[PDB]
């Protein structure tokens, strides 16, 4: 934290947070979202950090060099440690790289490897080759060489992610999977676990061992499993929560906006809402049958005349205002609502779907007040505008990730945010191989057309294959896209540091500070 | 990220 001149500090650095929901695991090799990343960041330090406005900036490596865009070179700062006192080394880097993307671990974040492009990471992926074999090496103790097949000029903006900080070898070979408890782990961000209570919390105290330790403020964080938005609100009022879960309660919004308007925290976010459909089970294999749903869900109902919290309607996958995005809007998006629906029913109606005979179909979403809510008000316009029979059905966070990746659903409620500001990061997770694609959407087409934007040396070409592969997604109608997001959320007036400046909101704890008051 |  970089505490101002003149700023009084409270006597007591302890920080309550929501968090959403019970976490997937401590593990960084086994996550893949939002909940399970805010707690990663304060524990587990990786090659580069995020700086409170969100640029890739010094974590374990203090500086680092490309050849190419091809052979990184990182050299990492002799001082950085885990919090037993052992040092963090290039070794470390190789052995967690290598157990990521060994098909044994079974990360939800495998092919996060495979967008960096590490040299053979495709091969082992397929067992057939070993981990070993995977691109990186360390030169000496403090020096780590990562190796690409091909240029990628962005590659570094990639390494503030959970899935490429280390993990420590000796314990998760002693422990397995018991590694993670608070008596085993061993962690070497600012903070390290104290206490996991499931379904209860999540307390973390400050790491000494941590490098930059002498900058930490807080020395105690609790993250909290609440669901839902207006039980995070009402705790956050009566004054146990200082921070809430970035999901605002349709309920309450409006006057909270009025009643603590500084408080009311909304700024711009790269995620984009939508609901997944399954698209290798019948009948949503249909192209028509998934166009129809796109069409006739009226999205400015949704977003100005339900929910209302400042989201835009979307078009498309990735949000239009990532870096490198250049989207061309499509014409149906531009027609009007009553046209939307008349091209939806015709569709649905060649797929064989009558009034005689509905569509009837399941939606899935996490537990949570606003999903409900909006899940609701979508399965009625869907009811209204089409004639679809909507079973509405909610699942615990970590219990919904599993059925997505199994493919035992119909339809999802869905949120994908930026792992980094690139298109590719969202346009990666559509690869029929990519294991973060939960929409079971396999296209050549789309594949091919990412492939070539590292073939290219252009960023006006890689733009405009960019656009080319939204516009395929479009056409195949892969996803039912509803809101690019805000980022909106309850900050008490004396938790100094958060600057709401990054639109991936990587937040480190180690960062934030306590106002006397 | 998936966002709950
Ligand atoms: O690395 U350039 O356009
Ligand atoms: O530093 U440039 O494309
Ligand atoms: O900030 U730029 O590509
Ligand atoms: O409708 U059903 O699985
Ligand atoms: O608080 U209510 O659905």
């Amino acid at each position: 934290a970089d505490v101002p001149a003149g700023v009084q500090l409270a006597d007591k650095q302890t920080l309550v947070r929501n968090n959403g929901s019970e976490v997937q695991s401590l593990d960084p090799h086994k996550i893949e979202g939002v909940p399970e990343s805010n707690v990663s960041r304060d524990l587990f330090e990786g090659l580069l950090i995020s700086d409170v406005e969100g640029h890739p900036s010094p974590g374990v490596a203090e500086k680092w060099e490309n050849k190419d865009f091809k052979v990184w070179t990182f050299h990492l700062r002799e001082n950085a440690k885990w919090s037993d006192g052992t040092p963090v080394t290039a070794h470390d880097f190789v052995y967690s790289w290598q157990r990521l993307a060994d098909p044994n671990t079974a990360s939800p974040y495998a092919s996060y490897l495979q967008y960096g492009h590490i040299a053979n990471i495709d091969d082992i992926i397929a067992g057939k080759k070993p981990a070993t074999d995977l691109g990186v090496k360390a030169l000496d103790d403090h020096t780590f060489e990562v190796t690409l097949s091909e240029p990628v000029p962005y590659f570094y903006k990639l390494l503030v992610h959970p899935s490429v900080s280390p993990v420590p070898k000796s314990a998760v070979e002693k422990f397995g999977d018991k590694w993670t408890q608070p008596a085993n782990i061993v962690t070497n961000g600012a903070y390290k676990l104290k206490n996991w209570v499931v379904n209860e919390r999540i307390v973390l105290e400050r790491n000494p061992q941590y490098w930059d330790n002498a900058k930490t403020v807080i020395n105690q964080v609790t993250y909290l499993p609440i669901s839902s938005e207006v039980t995070d609100v009402n705790r956050y009022r009566s004054g146990e929560i200082d921070m809430t879960y970035n999901n605002m309660p349709i309920e309450l919004f409006q006057k909270l906006k009025k009643e603590i308007p500084n408080e009311v925290r909304v700024d711009p976010y790269l995620c984009t809402y939508y609901y997944e459909i399954n698209n290798q089970k019948a009948p949503f294999n249909d192209v028509r049958v998934r166009t129809a749903l796109k069409l006739a869900l009226d999205r400015d109902i949704i977003v100005n005349k339900v929910k209302n919290q400042g989201d835009l309607p979307a078009y498309s996958y990735t949000p239009p205002y990532t870096d490198g995005a250049k989207l061309v809007e499509p014409e149906w998006f531009k027609w009007s609502q009553q046209k939307r629906n008349e091209e939806a029913k015709k569709l649905l109606a060649e797929a064989g779907f009558t009034a005689d005979k509905p569509l009837t179909f399941d939606l899935l979403y996490n537990t949570s007040d606003l999903h409900k809510k909006l899940a609701i008000a979508v399965a009625s316009i869907w009811k209204k505008n089409l004639g679809v029979n909507v079973n509405l059905e909610n699942q615990e966070w970590k219990t919904f990730l599993d059925t997505r990746h199994q493919g035992t659903f119909d339809v999802a409620r869905a949120g994908w945010c930026a792992d980094y500001n690139e298109p590719t990061s969202f346009l990666n997770t559509m690869l029929s191989d990519s294991s973060n694609n939960t929409a079971h959407y396999k296209s050549p087409a789309f594949d091919k057309l990412i492939a070539d934007t590292l073939k290219v040396a252009d960023d006006t070409q890689r733009s405009e294959l960019y656009a080319k592969a939204e516009q395929q997604l479009d056409k195949d109608s892969a996803i039912v896209p509803v809101y690019y997001y805000v980022n909106a959320r309850l900050v008490k007036p004396w938790v100094g540091g958060y600057t709401g400046k990054d639109p991936l909101d990587n937040i480190y704890v180690k960062n934030l500070y306590i106002i006397k008051h | 990220k998936k966002k709950a």
